[PDB]
């Protein structure tokens, strides 16, 4: 809400939300972090979850 | 009988002891028994382990290590071939990890 | 005989997949520690019970350093 | 992220088939995989880039 990200439709803005990977018994924050994008419409068939996996690997790099 | 020697061998193994008249042996032996008989633990869910193995596998994929992931899925699916499987797995899982390392296979 | 050492073969095999899993997770365990923990897990013990022990004696031998 | 977005933007805005849109997203992602050190052949180059992160955290000390 504070920065320019707010200027968006609320759906696409809400569909960006965080997820964390499964925690190891020893961690830091830079190791465990993710954004998970969820698509619920019929348009999920062009944005399938295996491409989200790739997107997130790119985001990690 | 086999249980009591196992506790001795466990404490000899981890603490690197051999002698049983060292007072540090006796403290660690008694600590083990008092841990074992004081129960505040849970019981393992096989389903919770199956989700955990799957979750770690995506963590290896997401950090762009295919050869560690492809081993890890393979080793776990081969290991789950014949309860006690889940228990030793939950054991090894919880005991320690900080793993993000490459750790290439040797001859396995 | 033959089937009684082939039984010793099929356990050492699973002992070898478990040792490979042990190092890629970066645990301080090794085959000697692991041969005890297999026998305990056969008898029926919490994995949360064994691990709290190991997390102490591996942490109490660093104070003997 | 400027060539890869270009080709994807083009091959969407002209196309009249949903299949073409799908197969454009697929290849856009795979091109990003190939351009970065995200292959299975490029593991050694990735190791060298890991080795450029060591001295970064050493320099703070």
């Amino acid at each position: 809400r504070a920065t320019n990200a707010q200027f968006d439709s609320p759906e696409i803005l809400r569909r960006l939300d965080v997820r964390l990977l499964e925690v190891s018994p020893g961690d830091t924050g830079w190791d465990v972090f993710s954004l998970d994008y969820h698509v619920d419409g019929p348009i999920a068939t062009v944005f399938t979850r295996e491409c989200m996996s790739h997107y997130l690997r790119v985001f990690n790099f | 009988a086999q249980q009591e020697r196992d506790v001795r061998e466990l404490v000899r193994g981890v603490a690197g002891l051999q002698d049983e008249a060292d007072p540090n042996f006796q403290l660690a032996l008694n600590f083990a028994w008092s841990n074992f008989r004081f129960h505040r633990f849970l019981d393992v869910n096989s389903h919770k382990i199956e989700k955990t193995i799957e979750g770690i596998y995506e963590k290896f994929v997401i950090h762009s290590d295919l050869s560690k992931a492809a081993s890890w899925k393979r080793l776990t699916e081969e290991f789950l071939n014949a309860d006690a499987h889940y228990s030793i797995l939950s054991l090894l899982l919880c005991l320690s990890d900080s793993p993000s390392n490459s750790s290439y296979v040797e001859t396995p | 005989a033959a089937a009684a050492a082939a039984n010793l073969n099929a356990v050492r095999e699973t002992m070898d997949v478990l040792l490979e899993i042990s190092r890629i997770l970066n645990t301080g365990l090794d085959m000697e520690t692991l041969s005890i923990c297999v026998r305990l897990c056969e008898q029926g013990i919490n994995p949360e019970a064994l691990s709290s022990v190991i997390k102490e004696l591996r942490k109490a031998t660093e104070a003997l350093k | 992220l400027e060539c890869s977005w270009d080709e994807l933007w083009n091959k969407v805005q002209q196309a009249q088939d949903l299949d073409h849109i799908i197969a454009a997203h697929e290849v856009f992602l795979d091109t990003i995989i190939s351009r970065c050190l995200l292959d299975s052949d490029s593991r050694a180059l990735l190791n060298q880039l890991r080795a450029v992160f060591d001295q970064i955290i050493e320099l703070q000390n």
